[PDB]
């Protein structure tokens, strides 16, 4: 799932799945 | 930042993990 173009909710979903209990920061700026 | 790396170009696990806490 990670090796593709990931935008918006698709990118946040990938961060959520990869980062698990660490969580993550989403900084589109 | 992440949009340039993963949305407008092809993402990678390596790059995604840079955004994990």
């Amino acid at each position: 799932f990670v090796n593709q173009h990931l935008c918006g909710s698709h990118l946040v979903e990938a961060l959520y799945l990869v980062c698990g209990e660490r969580g993550f920061f989403y900084t589109p700026k | 930042g992440i949009v340039e790396q993963c949305c407008t170009s092809i993402c990678s696990l390596y790059q995604l993990e840079n955004y994990c806490n």
